[PDB]
Formats: structure tokens, C-alpha cells, sequence
């Protein structure tokens, strides 16, 4: 994980921009399955931008994407 | 009309068109725009899936029923 | 239903309705339980949605007009986030790939269509190994086309 | 005389403590609502605390007191 | 069959929706 973040896990491509595979790492597999279990591997090397970001869905469990919509899945469970 | 528009009045009138429920007060205000002489052309703005076309049918509903001013009282609504 | 009659039969304007309009009217009442059935819905939302078909159906969905869509699911986010209605009116269905096990069960049951298809005979222990083959081999399909591939594509094999 | 005048019991049976911080909101509502905040500038409070200590809580109440709503709040993610 | 708020609204839910937290199944 870089800076970049967004589509490669939970925000996906800010809507308008190209590439409109957003958050199909993440985000998409709860849109598509309401909830899982996810875990996430060295947080320690995340970039900290990100593991801020991320911090939406640890607590206040909301998810709200780059498409302008939200999962809000809080029904997950997540390891890090 | 035939064919241009459905007098939701008269369906109503013929039941199918099932009551409204709670948005009394989305009709009301549907009404004090409709009897307004400045912009008297409300509209419905909102979420989805809310019954915003329902609320509508209890505009319908609202006119069958008398529950509206003169000047729809003796008036129809189309779809 | 759909890209035929909704795509390529259209030379005017409102062919998007002509046609289109006239069959969901057509199928309403009394000529039984017609429904159709899209399997390429990712049309339906419309490029800058514009109603291009996709929202006269919807718009018409207080009753009757009975329709079974189908998506991927990236198709159906695109959809999603390309419309905002027809989501009120379809209900999503999540399909799971089965089993290796329950992949050899469909596996199975088409065996016969695929022996008769190529006049070959294939083994159960065929169909067995497709399915774990696939699993390993092949991350990048699903299940039941993949080792319904191994399947037709070895019977091809022998065909030829 | 609830709503700004005794605003500091109904923070405090919200927020239990930080009577400190109550008594500088309640000043703060207050010339906003009587309009003796200058028109010139909208009321603004820096909360700095500990983790835990409820300042957050504190503004999300004045949100649910002011508007008899805390969702009523908008939040800001000034670190990312 | 008597709409039933527990099992009926849980076991549709979950058939569209997944929730399995919702079920409370005899196999716990
Ligand atoms: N408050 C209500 N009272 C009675 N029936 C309702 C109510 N809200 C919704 N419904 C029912 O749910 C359905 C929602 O209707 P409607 O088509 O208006 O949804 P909508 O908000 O218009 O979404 P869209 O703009 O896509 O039609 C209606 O068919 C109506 O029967
Ligand atoms: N004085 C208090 N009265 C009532 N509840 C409190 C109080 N202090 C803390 N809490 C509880 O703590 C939580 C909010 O705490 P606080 O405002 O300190 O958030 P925080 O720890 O700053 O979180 P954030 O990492 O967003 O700043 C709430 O769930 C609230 O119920």
C-alpha cells in the first residue's frame, strides 16, 4: 500500500475519474457480500495515511466510497 | 388524454391505488404549492424507495377524498 | 430481452420506446405469466441513463412487467452508481461458485451431454480431477466454466 | 430555559465533568443564539483534551442540544 | 402460515441479505 490507496482497497476511483473498478479489493466485496471477515496483514507498513482513512470503518463502522456511496458494513469482523 | 395520461383520480377511486400512510404532511405541503400564485408547481425531491410517486397517489387519494381546497376539489390528477 | 431489439432496431429517436414500450405492454394481462429476461443488463442504466429503455421500465413498476435481470457484480456496482433506480425495483440475488465437490456434481450431470457432444467417454475420475484441477490451475475463472473447460476442452481434444 | 439558559445541566447530564469546558460552551451558545455573537464571525472552539476525555462528545451534544439532533453535526477529516 | 416475525422476516432477510447473525439456529 502507497498513498494511493483508494481503489485498491476501500474508496475506489473519486467518481469521474478513469478506472471505474472502485474499491473492488474491499469495499465492493461488502457491497456484493453484506459482510465477512477481513484481515489485515502488517498494518505496521500501511501507509499512515491510509491506516487513518481506514479508521472509518474500525469504529463509527461506516465505509463511504469514492463512487459517492456507502456500505456502512459493521457487521464485519476485522483482524489486523 | 386517452393514451397520454392516467387519471390517477379516477384509479384511485377504483381502489389498487392503496392508501397513503404518514405523508400527510408531503401532501399538504404538495397543496399550499398548489394553491399558491407564485411557482405553484411543487415537487417531490428525495431518496428513492420513499414512496415518492406513492405520496402522489395520496395527493390523489387527498382530491378523491375532498381533503384539498376549492380549486382542487373540484379538480382531477393525471400520471 | 434486450441489445436486439432494444439496440440494434433503432434508427429514430424514440425507438428507445417504440418497440420496447410496446412489449411491456404487450406481456401486462391475460397472455400468462410472461417474464422476460435480461441477461446483459448492464445496458440498463443508460449511457448518462438519458432513459435510454432503462428507466421507462422502471418507471412502470407499480405493477405487472414481470423481468429477471443478470450482472456481475462489477457490472452491477457500474450500474449502480451509473443510475440510482432500477436497484429499487430489482432484487439482488448473490450467485456463490459451488464446491469443488459441487462443481463435480454439475459436472456430472453434463458429463453425458459432453460424451454425446464429441461421441467420446469420459471417466468420473475425469470430472473429478477437472474440478481440482481447475481450483489450482485456474484462478482467474470460476468453477463451473472452469472445470466444465477442462471437461469440453479434453473432449475436444479426443474430437479432433 | 433549557434550551441555553440552563443548557450547562443538560451538558452536563450528557457530558458528566468538564464542567470547564460546559461553562465555556455555554457562553459561546449563548452569544450565538442572542445574536450578540457579531454577525461578522461564526462561534469557534478549539476542544483539545485526552483520548476518553469526551470532548468530542461534548460538541456532538451541543449538536444534539441545539438542533435536538447529533447527526444534525458534519465532520471533517482534517488529518487525512 | 401466520407471517412470522422471527423466522419468517430472518430467514428471507438472510436468503437476500446473508445475516446469519440473524438466524439463532438450533445448532448453536
Ligand atoms: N407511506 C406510504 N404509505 C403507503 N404505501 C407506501 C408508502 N411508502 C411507500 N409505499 C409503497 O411502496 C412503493 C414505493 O412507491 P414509489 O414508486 O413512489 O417509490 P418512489 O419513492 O417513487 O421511488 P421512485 O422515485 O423510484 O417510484 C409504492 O408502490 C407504495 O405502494
Ligand atoms: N464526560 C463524559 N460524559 C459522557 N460520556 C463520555 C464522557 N467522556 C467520554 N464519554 C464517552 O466516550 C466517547 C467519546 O469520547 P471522546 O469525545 O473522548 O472521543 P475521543 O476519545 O476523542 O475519540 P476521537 O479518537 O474521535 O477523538 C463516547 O462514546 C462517550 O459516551
Amino acid at each position: 500500500l502507497s498513498e494511493k490507496y483508494a481503489v485498491s482497497k476501500l474508496l475506489g476511483t473519486t467518481a469521474g475519474y478513469v478506472g471505474y473498478d472502485e474499491g473492488g479489493f474491499l469495499t465492493n466485496q461488502l457491497q456484493y457480500k453484506p459482510y465477512s471477515v477481513l484481515l489485515f496483514d502488517e498494518v505496521e507498513k500501511a501507509h499512515p495515511d491510509v491506516l487513518t482513512v481506514m479508521l472509518q470503518m474500525l469504529d463509527d463502522g461506516r465505509i463511504t466510497s469514492g463512487q459517492g456511496k456507502t456500505i456502512d458494513c459493521s457487521n464485519c469482523i476485522v483482524i489486523m | 388524454l386517452s393514451k397520454y395520461a392516467i387519471d390517477m383520480t379516477e384509479q384511485a377511486r377504483q381502489g389498487k391505488l392503496d392508501p397513503v400512510i404518514g405523508r400527510e404532511e408531503e401532501i399538504r405541503s404538495t397543496i399550499r404549492v398548489l394553491a399558491r400564485r407564485i411557482k405553484s408547481n411543487p415537487c417531490l425531491i428525495g431518496e428513492p424507495g420513499i414512496g415518492k410517486t406513492a405520496i402522489i397517489e395520496g395527493v390523489a387519494q387527498r382530491i378523491i377524498d375532498d381533503d384539498v381546497p376549492t380549486i382542487l376539489q373540484g379538480a382531477k390528477l393525471f400520471s | 430481452l434486450d441489445l436486439a431489439a432494444l439496440t440494434a432496431g433503432a434508427k429514430y429517436k424514440g425507438d428507445f420506446e417504440e418497440r420496447f414500450k410496446g412489449v411491456l405492454k404487450e406481456i401486462e394481462e391475460s397472455k400468462t405469466l410472461i417474464v422476460l429476461f435480461i441477461d446483459e443488463i448492464h445496458m440498463l442504466m443508460g449511457n448518462g441513463k438519458d432513459d435510454a429503455a432503462n428507466i421507462l421500465k422502471p418507471a412502470l413498476s407499480r405493477g405487472q412487467l414481470k423481468v429477471i435481470g443478470a450482472t456481475t457484480n462489477n457490472e452491477y456496482r457500474s450500474i449502480v452508481e451509473k443510475d440510482g433506480a432500477f436497484e429499487r425495483r430489482f432484487q439482488k440475488i448473490e450467485v456463490a461458485e459451488p464446491s469443488v465437490r459441487q462443481t463435480v456434481a454439475i459436472l456430472r450431470g453434463l458429463q453425458p451431454k459432453y460424451e454425446i457432444h464429441h461421441g467420446v467417454r469420459i471417466l468420473d475420475s475425469a470430472l473429478v480431477t477437472a474440478a481440482q484441477l481447475a481450483k489450482r490451475y485456474l484462478p482467474y475463472r470460476r468453477l463451473p466454466d472452469s472445470a466444465l473447460d477442462l471437461v469440453d476442452i479434453s473432449c475436444a481434444g479426443v474430437a479432433v | 430555559n433549557e434550551k441555553l439558559i440552563h443548557m450547562e445541566r443538560d451538558l452536563s447530564s450528557e457530558v458528566v465533568g468538564q464542567m470547564d469546558a460546559i461553562k465555556a460552551v455555554s457562553n459561546a451558545v449563548r452569544l450565538s443564539r442572542s445574536g450578540l455573537a457579531n454577525p461578522r464571525q461564526p462561534a469557534s472552539f478549539l476542544f483539545l483534551g485526552l483520548s476518553g476525555s469526551g470532548k468530542t462528545e461534548l460538541a456532538k451534544k451541543v449538536a444534539g442540544f441545539l438542533f435536538n439532533d447529533e447527526d444534525m453535526m458534519i465532520r471533517v477529516d482534517c488529518s487525512e | 402460515q401466520n407471517v412470522v416475525d422471527s423466522d419468517t422476516i430472518s430467514e428471507t432477510a438472510a436468503r437476500l441479505t446473508g445475516i446469519p447473525v440473524k438466524k439463532l439456529s438450533e445448532s448453536e
